[PDB]
């Protein structure tokens, strides 16, 4: 994901 | 010997408040040093304040309005009539503020000292006290919280990161669905999440506190809490591991799920509450599981942060005032004699000064 | 008109 990798 | 304390401070219904009034549309809690409520005696609606401090003693007075919320720290109270918002200091008995929006205000609290969120169905909006400080857009609404419950607003310390929370129901079930928004960046990331805070913390070695983002979701695959670090570390910083560990919800609780989470940076420790009045405690730095039980019958609808005990501040359906917060002679020996984690209690009692891990 | 009736 743009803001966070989860 | 138990690893947090349970404490009942009041029962509104002894107050003379009307059952009826004591849910999440009518009565606010948006500090511990507060409690206001909308009641409609007659034709007549009025706001009744209670001073926690004073409990006794409440303030009536008559109002014209759909929302009433009080400052966290001050007699300031911001109220609002669809698109009319208008702001009272009650000691002065003056009208500070006035504002018209273009589209109705949904959803609103208090994010600071001075601050204000408005949320409409299109955008998110902060609002300054100071000086002649109008509403400024922060972020457009994204297209997944389209139709949802909006029931939190929260942002980090610094005012960098914003999150919007709203359920719905899907598939026989309550799902979240948050946004993500970072002001320096202008990108959203929508998420699948019931409920959630930011926190300040330090890590061994590095000179710069992290700013971490934690949630907690009830998915189509079990309960899940995330720890993850936002942006880029300060510089020299080493960067914070992202731990992701599971929230337990028993067999019989099928239709359960997070309502409320508060993050104590004195103790370093989660606080989360669920619909039907579950607590669980978590340590920030690893996400380990300290406690989990059942405390309140009735549905838990809204909470604070509780100042003097760096705990939890909530309200039931009955009215039912009550805290939780860690246990400060018990916690270390909690941990250490049964659940036999000897690593994390002697961890917990350095980190944050407790007693209790000289013999383990 | 005002949203809160002051006392006073």
């Amino acid at each position: 994901g743009d803001l966070l990798n989860l | 010997i138990l690893p947090i304390r349970f404490q009942e401070h009041l029962q509104l219904q002894n107050l003379g408040i009307n059952p009826a009034n004591i849910g999440f549309s009518t009565l606010t809690m948006e500090s511990d040093k507060f409690i206001c409520i909308r009641e409609k005696v007659g034709e007549q609606a009025q706001v009744v304040i209670i001073d926690m401090n004073d409990p006794s003693n409440p303030i009536r007075r008559p109002i014209s309005a759909d929302s009433a919320i009080m400052n966290p720290a001050s007699k300031v109270i911001a109220l609002k009539a669809g698109k009319t918002l208008q702001i009272f200091n009650i000691e002065m008995k003056s009208k500070m503020k006035a504002h018209t929006m273009t589209d109705d205000v949904t959803f609103w609290k208090w994010i600071s000292l001075n601050t204000v969120a408005l949320v409409t169905d299109n955008a998110v909006y902060h609002w300054s006290m100071e000086g002649e400080s109008q509403p400024v857009k922060m972020f457009d609404r994204h297209s997944s919280l389209a139709g949802c419950q909006i029931i939190n607003y929260r942002t980090d310390a610094k005012q960098k990161w914003l999150l919007l929370t709203g359920i719905s129901a899907q598939q026989n079930r309550v799902v979240g669905a948050m946004q993500l928004y970072s002001v320096d960046r202008k990108v959203s990331q929508p998420i699948e999440g019931h409920a959630a805070s930011f926190a300040q913390f330090k890590m061994e070695g590095n000179a710069e506190e992290s700013t971490l983002f934690c949630f907690a979701v009830r998915g189509q695959a079990g309960g899940k809490l995330h720890i993850i670090e936002v942006g880029t570390p300060p510089t020299g910083n080493q960067p914070f591991p992202k731990k992701a560990v599971d929230v337990f919800f028993p067999p019989e609780a099928q239709n359960d799920f997070p309502v409320a989470m508060q993050i104590s940076e004195k103790h370093d420790v989660v606080f989360l509450i669920t619909k039907y009045g579950y607590i669980h405690l978590y340590d920030l730095e690893t996400g380990t599981c300290i406690y989990m039980n059942r405390i309140s019958g009735e549905t838990i609808f809204v909470t604070a942060p509780h100042e003097a005990t760096a705990g939890i501040i909530g309200v039931n359906r009955k009215g039912q005032v009550l805290s939780v917060c860690v246990e400060e002679e018990n916690i270390i020996p909690y941990i250490t004699n049964v659940l036999q984690n000897p690593d994390l209690a002697l961890r917990m009692a350095v980190r944050n000064n407790l007693a209790g891990a000289e013999e383990l």
